[PDB]
């Protein structure tokens, strides 16, 4: 691991285009980002994904999975956090 | 939330 | 990650290292609140895990680091362990987080926010940075 | 298993299905005591996770099983997430498993026992029989 | 799934052989099993591997990984129990 | 331990 934080800016990619590089294991709640140079790797899992929106940033996902690799010409694949966001809030909401 | 104290820089 | 570069340090203030007891990290999370981390669902963290937030360079001994406990594990029950969908998992803490300058918290979107193919994001995190 | 076969029912008494709260089995698991459980860590067990023992067919409704409260989860603290290694996790039951003709105990090796390579062993479980 | 309970028998491989087939992904508290026309797949993982041993079943390997598709001709990777036992004992003991 | 009630076919 290194010892200090790292990061790097990366692109989303939709699902379809996805599921060229990764098939059915491609699924709603899963979004892809990556394979322009850079990728999410081995401890980077639970991480997060975020973008910028009226100017904060937004978890929009969370590092899952990707290359065995982890080969910058594939894309990483991330939990989708607005599929998520539901069950995020009621969990909040009774605990 | 989502504004850092210390701004990213990329 | 890899291909990645050193982030400004405490530039991502919702960035959490989760360590074993040992205190190896083995995987990142995001405060979304002073009192809840947000990771994914497989790592399988438990209770006896810690919630390290504030954290720049693991090898500094002069961090000001925040060693969290943690109280209780929410495994989103439409998590998936055979296809890894659905995979997030909240945590919640059993101490809060004190919020500063380097500790804070990410936001959350609606769930319809729309996130177009082609946007540049950030991802972040202590993860092998060579295979 | 892929190109497994069907086992006679209760003929592997320590074998337990863990399930997530929604019912789903998610990993296999092997009572070592009517108290204790061993599984896989990256399983990433919880409390809120149950140990079902006794099952033969999930499908079925008229087996006698045991549906077991999960007191404690013990990760290894020598497992490597990163890379599988000691991938082993201890789980002690709020309620002690019944042994009976179905439910039962499978024996652990001295730490000094001899596993040759060619010998032929045996494996079980519900995972996917088809990929 | 399958609804009911399967099993396989399988033969044990030595750690030199298996890093024929998964390198360096291999270490001293993993054993190998498989490779032989089965394999233990998706769901298997915590799941025992046990040997027959003056006459009594043995927890030898717990179901840990194997291949991204269960492939019959890839053997399965399983956590070494001989390598885990201390640490079983010592956790019993104070717990 | 390690001694099945039910025997085991394979």
């Amino acid at each position: 691991t290194p010892d200090r934080l790292q990061q790097a800016s990366l692109p989303l990619l939709s699902n379809t285009n996805c599921k060229k590089y990764w098939g059915t294991k491609i699924k709603d709640a899963m979004i892809c980002a990556g394979a322009s140079g850079v990728s999410s790797c081995m401890g980077d899992s639970g991480g997060p994904l975020v973008c910028k929106k009226n100017g904060a940033w937004t978890l929009v996902g969370i590092v899952s999975w990707g290359s065995s690799t982890c080969s910058t010409s594939t894309p990483g694949v991330y939990a989708r956090v607005t599929a998520l966001v539901n069950w995020v809030q009621q969990t909040l909401a009774a605990n | 939330c989502g504004v850092p104290a210390i701004q990213p820089v990329l | 990650i890899v291909n990645g570069e050193e982030a400004v340090p405490g530039s991502w203030p919702w960035q959490v290292s989760l360590q074993d007891k040992t205190g190896f990290h083995f995987c990142g999370g995001s405060l979304i609140n002073e009192n809840w981390v947000v990771t994914a669902a497989h790592c399988g963290v438990t209770t006896s895990d810690v919630v390290v937030a504030g954290e720049f360079d693991q090898g500094s001994s002069s961090e000001k680091i925040q060693k969290l406990k943690i109280a209780k594990v929410f495994k989103n029950s439409k998590y998936n362990s055979l296809t890894i969908n659905n995979d997030i998992t909240l945590l919640k803490l059993s101490t809060a987080a004190s919020f500063s300058q380097t500790v804070s918290a990410v936001c959350l979107p609606s769930a319809s926010d729309d996130f177009a193919a082609g946007t540049t994001c950030v991802t972040t995190g202590w993860g092998l940075t060579r295979y």
